[PDB]
């Protein structure tokens, strides 16, 4: 399993700069990318 | 009587790995053979949603029925406390039955993984047990797996989360191998997936110096 | 509607140690105020017995009732597969409810006990865990404890028996101690009580050696 | 505990020489004895 997607996911998940809406969006993207 | 309902949470590993797909499952048992029409209503933190995937009913050997609705969720939403309500409506029921579930509330706690080699007294046997103690984590939602040479070893049995005296959980995972593979110095690794772990994952190797 | 019944087996340690007194427990819930009479009937492998000690009912907070009857049993009898049937009779019951329980059937299997010292990675902490893997025993009825210097240590926590891939069970017991006590070379013992152990008892020690 | 009673008990319980009756009888005795 991509060790990279897990990193970007955890990352986006705890990004204190993004709001619920943005986070979801950024996460979804990581999902579709892999 | 009345058909009965049980709401099942997603698998720990599904909520943690972005690869997987976490789902909350709504089961309806004791569904009457004469009035088998079952309608599901799914709600997240109040708001209704409609992407649940209801499976065809199935007569159970005890001559009853069993219907299941599977709601796919967002790893974040579950991990963030969101509440999932399943509302089952059926004829043999005065009022729709409702069940709600969410992740356990409380301060998460990063787990500590420790790999223990077999006891000397066990080398007389043809197979030996490799232990992976996982302690002090919270909530109990966790996933332990073993592997070696990159490949997954599957002859293991993890115990279920046990509440420790400090209010945190701990379990143990016993991987069973051939003394030969062990004494040969092969390397095994116990991986743990938990929300309180950086990147929801960690590993600890174990072998014979 | 009608009272519900639950039969509980005796405690592992009570059937194994001749000191204790093993008892099977019959609990009845949902007894009604105006329909409150409860009658118990106990049977061992069919034959009725009359030495059960029924406790005073107790009006439940949810406005119902709870009555309990405790039957003292014979260590042997339980360990031998005898069957304990409790028959509860009440007015709100079309017919008396019966419940039966006995020891799990299957060839006993002597548990293997192995003591594991702490992980190196744990010695950075002030308290370390002394592990006690107990495996391959059957039935799941078992009792594990810890001790040192002849005295019993109590800061331990045992996992419930887990079904292994070979049909037998295994469990782990984690006794937690101060790094100091462990590194000082103190000797701790993990003691197991099981029907398949010679004398229903055995122990394994654990200390510093490296 | 009284390891001796535990032994006499075990012994009795697994004495292939006695029968249910004798057994129970012998066990009981060890019970009262301690
Ligand atoms: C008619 O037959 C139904 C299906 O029976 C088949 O499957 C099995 C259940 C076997 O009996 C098999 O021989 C049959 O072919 C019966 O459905 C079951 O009904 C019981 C009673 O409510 C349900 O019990 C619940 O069990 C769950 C455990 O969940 C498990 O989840 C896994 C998946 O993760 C499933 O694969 C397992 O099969 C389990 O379902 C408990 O969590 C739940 O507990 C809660 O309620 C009890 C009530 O006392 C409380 O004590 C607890 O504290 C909880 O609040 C509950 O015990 C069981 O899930 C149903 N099985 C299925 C597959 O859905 C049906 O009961 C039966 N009816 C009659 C009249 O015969
Ligand atoms: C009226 O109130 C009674 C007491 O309720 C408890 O909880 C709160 C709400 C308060 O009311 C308290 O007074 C009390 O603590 C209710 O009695 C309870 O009824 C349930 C069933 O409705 C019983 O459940 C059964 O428990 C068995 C094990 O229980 C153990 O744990 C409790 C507490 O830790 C101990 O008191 C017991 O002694 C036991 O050690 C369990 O084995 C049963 O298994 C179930 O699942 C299996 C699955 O296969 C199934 O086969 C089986 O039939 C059961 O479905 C079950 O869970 C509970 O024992 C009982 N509690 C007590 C203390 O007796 C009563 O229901 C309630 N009635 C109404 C109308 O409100």
């Amino acid at each position: 399993f991509n060790m990279q997607c897990q990193r970007r996911f955890y990352e986006a998940l705890h990004d204190p700069n993004l709001n619920e809406e943005q986070r979801n969006a950024k996460i979804k993207s990581i999902r579709d990318d892999c | 009587g009345g058909p009965s309902v049980f709401l099942f949470p997603p698998k720990p590993k599904d909520t943690l790995m972005i690869s997987r797909t976490p789902e909350v499952t709504c089961v309806v048992v004791d569904v009457s053979h004469e009035d088998p029409e079952v309608k599901f209503n799914w709600y997240v933190d109040g708001v209704e949603v409609h992407n649940a995937k209801t499976k065809p009913r199935e007569e159970q050997y005890n001559s009853t029925y069993r219907v299941v609705s599977v709601l796919t969720v967002l790893h974040q939403d579950w991990l963030n406390g969101k509440e999932y309500k399943c509302k089952v409506s059926n004829k043999a029921l005065p009022a729709p039955i409702e069940k709600t579930i969410s992740k356990a509330k409380g301060q998460p706690r990063e787990p500590q993984v420790y790999t223990l080699p077999p006891s000397r007294d066990e080398l007389t046997k043809n197979q030996v047990s490799l232990t992976c103690l996982v302690k002090g984590f919270y909530p109990s939602d966790i996933a332990v797996e073993w592997e070696s040479n990159g490949q997954p070893e599957n002859n293991y049995k993890t115990t279920p989360p046990v509440l420790d005296s400090d209010g945190s959980f701990f379990l143990y995972s016993k991987l069973t191998v051939d003394k030969s593979r062990w004494q040969q110095g092969n390397v095994f690794s116990c991986s743990v997936m938990h929300e309180a772990l950086h990147n929801h994952y960690t590993q600890k190797s174990l072998s014979l110096s």
